């Protein structure tokens, strides 16, 4: 019953910035965080971002630290990447998931993983 | 960071046979912090196991997990040939690191 | 009030603190759903000291205090008002006017090493008995007898925090039971946490 949707495929040139939206429905968008991950063809996944919803704390990975900043709109219950400093061969699919590994209120480690996944967007 | 080691490079098995998958840890991983993920062709990954052997969504009779400490494995029995998917294993103690992956083929 | 209380953060966890130094979690504006507490996962008795789980979805409180630790099975009966013991005098004190509930469950598959677990510490010897809801973490030696130890920690001067020493192959009872206690306060104060 839970529904995750995103925008359509996008094409961009290096030097610009890409805005990616992830709409969530079917569950209270207050007690779960949002995990944003990359998947490039021929290899596995990555761990770009963990974002809370009750507050604004983030857990950006050190590999992409200082370049990734994303926001949450609770009015529409949506996650927005405003990713900057685009590079030529960083073309990969992007997945937004409802995370069940870190609490959205206090922040300690949970037991579980990613249970609901969107359709992903390609740049 | 913490990296995982997988050496089921390719499984050559007919449907209905035993399937064993390994997600060996590097130094130490807590028992109550793991995850597994299916990956079907042209789709998005889904959660399968979130611990030792706890089921998440359905798991009719095939998907089971085991292990203790720094070694962990996944067991499939009576493999009906629909799945033939890619398997991912995720650690949780230090930040977050996905596994390399593992391909399951048809065995024509 | 559209937020949901994160009861799925206390019961769902991996790094429960030790008995000699527990963690106190305070709950704020949210809506609590007690269905998963008793309808699902009935490992042990709800053990509700005041009121009853059946009527826990209509009344509501100001704030919720959650305290979590891991203890001995035989020591489980010690977690109750009006009782005293090796952990009810120096480690954890339950007030006699306590309201709320205590939840204990087996944690063999969670806290068990081949050699055993020793990261959990408990105090053994201390000068007096604890006041209710007080934390007394302190690194010091006990002065037993007539020898004023200056940190030697030798004879007649024993370190109060004793290693626990769990085991994965031992019989039941000594196997770790994880306990989370929930405390409430009903008072004429602005309501903050209320269920549906
Ligand atoms: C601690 O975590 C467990 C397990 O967490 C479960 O799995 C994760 C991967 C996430 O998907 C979590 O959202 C999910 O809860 C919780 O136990 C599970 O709770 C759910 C919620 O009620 C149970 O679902 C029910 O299952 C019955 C089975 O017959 C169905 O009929 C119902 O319709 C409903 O779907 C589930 O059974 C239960 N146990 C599991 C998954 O093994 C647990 O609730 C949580 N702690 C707290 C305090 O919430």
């Amino acid at each position: 019953q839970v529904q995750l949707v995103q925008s359509g495929a996008e094409v961009k040139k290096p030097g610009a910035s890409v805005k990616v939206s992830c709409k969530a429905s079917g569950y209270p968008f207050t007690s779960y965080g949002i995990s944003w991950v990359r998947q490039a063809p021929g290899q596995g996944l990555e761990w770009m971002g963990w974002i809370s919803t009750y507050n604004g704390n983030t857990n950006y990975a050190q590999k992409f630290q200082g370049r990734v900043t994303m926001t949450t709109d609770t009015s529409t219950t949506t996650g927005y990447m405003e990713l900057r400093r685009l590079r030529s061969d960083d073309t990969a699919v992007y997945y937004c998931a409802r995370d069940y590994t870190r609490g959205a209120w206090f922040g300690e480690s949970l037991i579980g993983g990613f249970d609901n996944w969107g359709q992903g967007t390609l740049v | 960071e913490i990296v995982l080691t997988q050496s089921p490079g390719t499984l050559s098995l007919s449907p209905g046979e035993r399937a064993t998958l390994s997600c060996r840890a590097s130094q130490t991983v807590s028992s109550t912090s793991l995850a597994w993920y299916q990956q079907k062709p042209g789709q998005a990954p889904r959660l399968l196991i979130y611990g030792a052997s706890s089921r998440a969504t359905g798991i009719p009779d095939r998907f089971s997990g085991s292990g203790s400490g720094t070694d962990f494995t996944l067991t499939i029995s009576r493999l009906e040939p629909e799945d033939f998917a890619v398997y991912y294993c995720q650690q949780h103690d230090t930040s977050l690191t996905f596994g390399g992956g593992t391909k399951v083929e048809i065995k024509r | 009030i559209t937020n949901l209380c994160p009861f799925h953060e206390v019961f769902n966890a991996t790094r429960f603190a030790s008995v000699y130094a527990w963690n106190r979690k305070r709950i704020s504006n949210c809506v609590a759903d007690y269905s998963v507490l008793y309808n699902f996962a009935p490992f042990f008795a709800f053990k509700c000291y005041g009121v009853s789980p059946t009527k826990l979805n209509d009344l509501c409180f100001t704030n919720v205090y959650a305290d979590s630790f891991v203890i001995r099975g035989n020591e489980v009966s010690q977690i109750a008002p009006g009782q005293t013991g090796n952990i009810a005098d120096y480690n954890y004190k339950l007030p006699d006017d306590f309201t709320g509930c205590v939840i204990a469950w087996n944690s063999n598959k969670l806290d068990s090493k081949v050699s055993g677990n020793y990261n959990y510490l408990y105090r053994l010897f201390r000068k007096s008995k604890l006041k209710p809801f007080e934390r007394d973490i302190s690194t010091e030696i006990y002065q037993a007898g007539n020898k004023p130890c200056n940190g030697v920690a030798g004879f007649n001067c024993y370190f109060p925090l004793q290693s626990y020493g769990f085991r994965p192959t031992y019989g039941v009872g000594h196997q770790p039971y994880r306990v989370v206690v929930l405390s409430f306060e009903l008072l004429h104060a602005p309501a903050t946490v209320c269920g549906p």
